[PDB]
Parts: C-alpha cells; structure tokens; sequence
C-alpha cells in the first residue's frame, strides 16, 4: 500500500541494455512481464531471484531505496509492459519497453479547434491527431494557456498503422466558456525525448 | 499442469451485478484443496496498468481489500476445493476492465539451493475475465466538421475531416464523397470515454487548390442505431 | 588413514515374523538381520570435522525410503561394505557442524524409523543434555532450522475427512519456553516470537504425518501462538483440528522430539525475532538423526 514510481517508457535497439527503476520499496520486489494482449508473467521475485524458464539476460538489483531490473542484450521478445510490486501489494504505474525493429520516427501532430457548429450545441472538443510515429509510445499533455489540463482529457492507446508506424488521438472536452475565456490551448506530444506542441486560439477563424 | 480457470468475457449492462469465479484445474496433487494459498484479484482497465484490489486466504473466511476497493467489492472462496469469487454490484463504466485471478506462491522450499522462500509473489495467473459495461440501448453519433487546415500538411495540401462524437456500440464506417475519395483518407481508431460511449475522427488530406470548387462530404453510417449522416465540410470564414 | 568418501550403503533391520505389513517385508528383500555384534571403537585423541548439511548419507536414505514409498515404520540400521567405516560423534551438545572430540568407529547406525512428517519431527531420538539449535547458517534466515528437543511431548491423534489431535497444553508450553530461551542465546537476548505460518505449501503450513494408512493434515496454529508463553485458558488439553485425504474409530500417539522452523527476514533492525513452523523437506527429517554419523574410506 505504497506508491511506486516507474518511468512511462523506455526504448532500445536489439543488443542494447536498459534499466527499469522501481522507486520507493527495494524490499521483496517482484517484476511481471505483460506482452501485448498477453497475461502478466512472473520475471523476478525477492528483488533478484529468477524463476526457472526466465533468461539470465534479466537481472535484479537494489540501491538502498529503489529496486532495479536490468535487461542485457535487448531482443524483440522483450517488448512488453513491465510492472513492479512489493509487500504489502501495490503495483507501480508500469513501464513500456519498445524494442526497435525499424528506425525511430517522430509524430505528425494535427490539432483541430472546436467547430462553430459544435459551439452552437453548447459543447467544445479539441481534437489532437497523432500519426506516423515509431515506436508506439507517446505522452500527450494539454495546456490551458501555459498551465496543464488533466480534466476532460481522453487519450487512446496507440495502434499499428499499415506502415508499421503508429497513430493515436487525444480529445479535450471543454465548456464553450472555458474555450473562449483562455488566450490559447495547446496539445503537447512527447516522443523519444522530443516534443511537438501545436496551439490553437479562439481568436483565430 | 495446475491452472487457474476463468470464464473469459462478461457483457453486462450499467447498474447490474456480476460474480466472476476462478477455479483451479489439473490439481492432481490437491495442493489447493485446503486453501493454503493466498488468492488475489487484479484489475486492468483498457490500456491501463495493473491494480491490486485485494484477496483472501481460503483456509480462513477472512478476505482483505485495498483502500480503493474496500467497500466497493466483495471477495470470497467457498467450496470443497475453494473457488475464488469476485462479486461486483451496481456496475459503472469505470468497472469496464480485465480481471485476473492469481496465486501468491507463499512459503515454499527451493531444493537446488536449499533456501526457504517467503514467496511474496504471484507465479500463477488466470487468463483474465474481460468485463464489458454497456448502456441499456444504442446511441447514434453526433457529427461535426473539422475545417481544412494546412498548418501540419505538405505544401499545396490541406487536411479536413469529421468528428464522430458519442456513439454506441461499435462499429461506425466513414466514407468520403460516396467512396469516390480514397487516397489521403485516415480514419483514426475510436476512443472509449468514461461515459461508456465512443468517439473517432476521420481526416482526409486534400489539395488546397480544390477547396474553392470541390465539395467534400463525409458519409457516416452507424448500423446498430440505424443512423446515417452525410456531413458537408466547408472552409472557415475569414 | 581415513578420508571423507561416499559409498553405496546397505540397510539392516530387525524385521521378522513375515508380517503382512509392507514396511517389514521390504527389510527382508533389501535389508539384512541386525548385527549380532554391534561394537563401537573410541578413537584416541582424534578430532575431526562434521557437516550434516552436506552428508551424502541423507541422499541414500531418502532414495531407500522412496522405494518402499513405491503399516508402521520400523528401525533401520545403515551400514558400510568392506573398506569403509562410519564415524560417530559423541560431543553431546554438538550442533552437527564443526570439530568433534569424542569420535567412535561404529559398524552401523542405530535403529532409525523412517517417520515421514512435516513441521514436527516424530518418534525421533532426543538430544542429551541441552536443547540444540541446528542450521547450516543461522544468520541466513533462508536456511532451515532443526530444533532438537531433550524432552518429548506426546501428541494423541484421534479419528471419529474429520479428525483431531490432542496435546497436553501445559507440557508443550514448558518445552517452547526452553526453546525460546535457547534461541535467545544465539542472537543477542532478543525477543523471541513464535507465529503461525501464512500462505504457502501444504507441507510447510500444517503438521503432516501418517497413521497405519491415514494421511493427517493437522492445524498447529494454537501450538505456535504466544497466548500461552509467559495466565489464560491454556492449561489442559489442546485440541488441534485435522483432515484426511487420499493422495469407525482409530487412535495413534507419537513423540514430538523435534521442530522444523523458519526465521523471518526483514525484521533485522528490530528488537524481536520471529519464527514459524515448517521448513526444508523430507531429507531434513533423516538429517535430524544422521547428524552424528559420517562415512569415511579406509
Ligand atoms: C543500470 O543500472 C546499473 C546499476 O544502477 C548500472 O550498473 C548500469 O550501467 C545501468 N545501465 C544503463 C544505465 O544502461
Ligand atoms: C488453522 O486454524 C486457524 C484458526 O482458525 C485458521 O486461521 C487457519 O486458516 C487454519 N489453517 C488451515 C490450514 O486450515
Ligand atoms: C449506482 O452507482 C451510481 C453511481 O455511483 C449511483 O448514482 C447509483 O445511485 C447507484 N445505484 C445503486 C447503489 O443502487
Ligand atoms: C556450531 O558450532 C560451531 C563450532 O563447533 C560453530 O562454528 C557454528 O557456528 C555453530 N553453528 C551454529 C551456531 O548454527
Ligand atoms: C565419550 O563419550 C562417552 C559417551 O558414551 C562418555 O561416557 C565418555 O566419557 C567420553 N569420553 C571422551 C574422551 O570424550
Ligand atoms: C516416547 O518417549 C518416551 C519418553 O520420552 C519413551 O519412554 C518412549 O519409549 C518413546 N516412544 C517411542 C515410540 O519413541
Ligand atoms: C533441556 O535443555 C535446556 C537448555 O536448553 C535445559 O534448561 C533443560 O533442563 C533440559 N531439559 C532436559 C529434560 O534435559
Ligand atoms: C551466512 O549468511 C550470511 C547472510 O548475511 C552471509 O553473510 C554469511 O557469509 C553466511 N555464512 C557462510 C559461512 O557463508
Ligand atoms: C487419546 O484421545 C482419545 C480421545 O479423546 C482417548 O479415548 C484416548 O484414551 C487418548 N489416549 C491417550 C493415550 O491418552
Ligand atoms: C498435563 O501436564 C501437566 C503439567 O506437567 C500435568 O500436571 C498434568 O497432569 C498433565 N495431564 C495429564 C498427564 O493428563
Ligand atoms: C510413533 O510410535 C508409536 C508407538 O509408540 C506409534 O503408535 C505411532 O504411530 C508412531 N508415529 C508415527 C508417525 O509413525
Ligand atoms: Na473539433
């Protein structure tokens, strides 16, 4: 019953080595691997002990307060979601590990303001369309002027296009009053250490 | 050979109740017979992380819960071989999730190194039961125009589309100009909102030189609700 | 002129009267009559090391136990062929690992009953002198702990899937007192606590044993709850519930002569120290008796 922090995503080419931190509890930590559409699988327990069947490429470690999972020589089979927990039980946020099989590609971001017809229906939806990125891991943050906005944000899981790249959509629902009361709204898309920010304003036609 | 068997899927309406079960199979030894192992439930909403919601040690009639799920959920395990049960009541759209059952390995001996392990981990997992919470009836979409913008497209090109808002259930098909416009079309996957309803966008990239003279209409069809919409998408007034 | 060695030992029993019991005939085809001249030979001023946690005699026993596993346990003597001999430690308070002053050359081991059980060791040999705490490495809480008692406590099991075991509560508390005392010597006068086992394997969490064809799985929660150490309604007969499983009336009494324990980790910076019943596996039951013996080649 204690919050454990993990980085949202991490990526590496085949052969590289990466780390996954489990902040807070470095005591009796378990790791679980969840491949896409798959069931979670035990990878590690008691911080560093490996179940039979688990490759020795995986390694556990602690640094006083934070547990660690090392994956030496990354392979396509390693692409999955990794979840951490201690005792008493409480799963951390989880980390997506992407194993590159093609070159990186940053997203194309298209932001649409609320249409005039929607505003007449006393509603308002900002549409932020995100496409042609790779690997399929992005963070979308909204801003009213310069301050963040979490309320009314709906974001999808990224899915595979025809070109093995990824697409995603993020929607922000507002009142017409909220829309017209701010100078601008921004959709901010983070991908592989790079940020793309588009901004729309009620002032613009 | 031992496995945790779960039903698979449950389609429920909003406000109804449900009881998921998790029974052991291939238990030739009878290791689960006396309910010695601590059994848990785990929730995972679509595209989200794992949530420990509680568990029970069947030898005792005493379940335990996480803070978030204490008064919202009922856990138990009655039966000759204990069958782990999870009773949900008054289902909300937030309950739409996959529900895994799992065993805590617990105390055991490791011969190869001769180590007594506490076993505070989950070695054995069920396949998960995906519970779908749906509204009592179908709902047609609200279609709004996404007016042409050239800010993020290629040169001499503009992107326009249609916002298909709040419908249920899937699917909805989107065409352009009665199927005459194919190239440059990109219909994005739908988002499933906290309201239990879907929304998607369809966008088409078009030459900026044609906006003045070429009509663009998105043809939306939502069969389950018997709804059709042909929405004309026009340039904005500047 | 002796060296540490491993050789295929042979069993020897007092099996007679061609009974129908399976445990007894097995000692006619595989074993031999007990030695009529069981003479020991003390070694003059000889001191040598021992290690029951690496004794190969335990492996050979188990394998022989499995064979009959494929009714009542009878004593079995383990002897050596020509060229080999068994050394025997007689240091009374020897914990089973380290040098041994009082070494004596025996031809065979004593009569050991292959009693299969968990948590509690039954019908075993009692420790002379003081209670002995045994472990390959006490500081390592992952290593098994064998408590060797110096005073047995009778457990009376009765079967009216229903069953129960009866133990004199007053006697068991006296013993456990001295167990805590002896544990309290090894660590640092730290608070010794006993607790029931949590979730785990059936063998670790409950007292398992046999009874002429009945497999019991008794609940030893009351036996390791500190409500009766240091009064309440604890004096008198404790009634432990049990259950039968097939992997009128009937009764079986047994001697509790040892305990398998597991110490809790994590609690390293605290003043107390927690222990729970159950630990290791069946090999440790044999190790609780073969601790003093060791084979050497001549
Ligand atoms: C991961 O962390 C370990 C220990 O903190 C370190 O030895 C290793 O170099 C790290 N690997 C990285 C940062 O790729
Ligand atoms: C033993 O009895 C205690 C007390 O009723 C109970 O909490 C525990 O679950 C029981 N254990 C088994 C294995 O039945
Ligand atoms: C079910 O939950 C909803 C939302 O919390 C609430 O409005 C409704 O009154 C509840 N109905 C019950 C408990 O019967
Ligand atoms: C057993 O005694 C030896 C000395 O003969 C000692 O080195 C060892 O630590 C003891 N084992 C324990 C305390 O578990
Ligand atoms: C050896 O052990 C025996 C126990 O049978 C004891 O009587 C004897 O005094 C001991 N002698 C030596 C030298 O250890
Ligand atoms: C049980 O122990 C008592 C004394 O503790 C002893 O007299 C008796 O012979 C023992 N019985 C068996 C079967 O070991
Ligand atoms: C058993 O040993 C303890 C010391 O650990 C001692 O106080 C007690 O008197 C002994 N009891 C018997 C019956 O030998
Ligand atoms: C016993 O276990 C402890 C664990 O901290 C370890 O440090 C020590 O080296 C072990 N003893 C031996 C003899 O290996
Ligand atoms: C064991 O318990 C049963 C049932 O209470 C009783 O009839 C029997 O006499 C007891 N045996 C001994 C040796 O105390
Ligand atoms: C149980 O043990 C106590 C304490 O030694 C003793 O006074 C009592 O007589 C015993 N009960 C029996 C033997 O039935
Ligand atoms: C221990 O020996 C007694 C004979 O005194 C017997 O009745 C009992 O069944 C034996 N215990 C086991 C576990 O075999
Ligand atoms: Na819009």
């Amino acid at each position: 019953q204690s919050a454990l922090t993990q980085p949202a995503s991490v990526s590496g080419s085949p052969g590289q080595s990466i780390n996954i931190s489990c902040a807070g509890r470095s005591d009796r930590v378990s790791w679980y691997q969840q491949r896409p559409n798959g069931v979670p699988k035990l990878l590690m327990f008691d911080v560093y002990r490996r179940p039979s069947g688990v490759s020795d490429r995986f390694s556990g470690s602690h640094s006083g307060d934070t547990a660690f999972l090392t994956i030496s020589g990354l392979q396509t089979e390693d692409e999955a979601d990794y979840y951490c927990t201690s005792h008493p039980y409480a799963f951390g946020a989880g980390t997506k590990v992407n194993v590159l099989r093609q070159p990186k590609a940053n997203p194309t971001v298209t932001l649409f303001p609320p249409s005039s017809e929607e505003l007449q229906a006393n509603k308002a939806t900002l549409v932020c369309l995100i496409s042609d990125f790779y690997p399929g891991a992005v963070t979308v943050a909204w801003k009213a002027d310069s301050s963040p906005v979490k309320a009314g944000v709906e974001t999808t899981t990224p899915s595979k296009q025809s070109n093995n790249k990824y697409a995603a959509s993020s929607y922000l629902s507002l009142t017409p009053e909220q829309w017209k009361s701010h100078k601008s709204y921004s959709c901010q898309v983070t991908h592989e250490g790079s940020t793309v920010e588009k901004t729309v304003a009620p002032t613009e036609c | 050979q031992v496995q945790l068997v779960q039903p698979g899927t449950a389609m429920k309406s909003l406000g109804s109740s449900l009881t998921i079960t998790c029974r052991v199979s291939g238990d030739d030894l009878g290791s689960f017979h006396f309910g010695t192992y601590f059994m848990i439930w785990v929730r995972q909403a679509p595209g989200q992380g794992l949530e420990y919601m509680g568990g029970i040690l069947p030898s005792t009639k005493t379940p335990t819960y996480a803070h978030k799920f204490r008064g919202r959920v009922s856990i138990s395990a009655p039966g000759v071989p204990p069958v782990l049960s999870l009773a949900l009541t008054n289902l909300t759209y937030d309950d739409t999730a996959t529900y895994f059952c799992a065993r805590e390995r617990g105390r055991h001996f490791e011969p190869k190194n001769r180590d007594n392990l506490e076993g505070k981990f989950f070695d054995l997992w069920g396949r998960g039961t995906f519970v779908r919470v749906s509204p009592a009836s179908t709902k047609g979409p609200s279609v709004f125009p996404l007016a042409p913008s050239s800010k993020s497209t290629s040169g001499g090109t503009a992107a326009l589309g249609c916002l298909v808002k709040d419908y249920f259930p899937e699917p909805v098909t989107v065409s352009w100009n009665s199927g005459a416009l194919t190239s440059g079309v990109h219909t994005f996957p739908a988002v499933l909102q906290s309201s239990g309803l879907y929304s998607l966008s369809s966008v088409v990239t078009v030459p900026s030189s044609s906006l003045g003279t070429q009509t663009y209409i998105c043809n939306v069809n939502h069969k389950p609700s018997n709804t059709k919409v042909d929405k004309k998408v026009e340039p904005k007034s500047c | 002129v002796w060296k540490d060695a491993d050789t295929t030992l042979f069993c020897a029993s007092d099996a007679k009267a061609h009974e129908t019991e399976v445990h007894n005939v097995w000692a006619t085809h595989a074993c031999v009559p007990t030695d009529p001249n069981p003479q020991e030979i003390h070694l003059e001023n000889v001191t040598e090391n021992f290690n029951m946690w690496k004794n190969n005699m335990v492996e050979q026993m188990q394998e022989d136990v499995i064979s009959l596993w494929d009714f009542d346990p009878i004593p079995i003597h383990y002897c050596t062929p020509a060229g080999y001999v068994i050394l025997k430690c007689n240091d009374k308070n020897f914990n089973g690992t380290g040098p041994c002053k009082n070494v004596s050359s025996v031809q065979c081991t004593h009569g050991i009953k292959p009693v299969v059980s968990t948590q509690l060791l039954l019908n075993g040999s009692l420790a002379e002198e003081e209670i002995i705490i045994r472990s390959e490495n006490l500081t390592n809480n992952a290593k098994t702990i064998i408590v060797h008692l110096n005073k047995s406590v009778e457990i009376n099991c009765t079967r009216p899937r229903k069953a129960y075991c009866e133990i004199n509560g007053t006697k068991w508390n006296k013993v456990l007192k001295q167990v805590t005392e002896k544990l309290k010597e090894h660590f640092n006068n730290k608070t010794i606590i006993f607790q029931p086992p949590s979730g785990g394997d059936l063998e670790i969490t409950m007292h398992h044993f046999n009874c002429r064809g009945e497999f019991f799985y008794c609940n030893t929660t009351q036996l390791f709850n500190n409500t009766c150490i240091g009064m309440k309604g604890c004096n008198g007969t404790i009634t432990l519930p049990c259950k039968i499983k097939q992997i009128g009336k009937i009764n079986c009494v047994s001697n509790i002569t040892g305990i398998l324990l597991t110490r809790d980790g994590g609690a390293n910076n605290t003043s107390n120290e927690t222990f729970r019943p159950g630990g290791g596996n069946i090999k440790d039951n044999w190790r609780s008796e073969l601790y003093k013996y060791k084979v050497v080649q001549i």
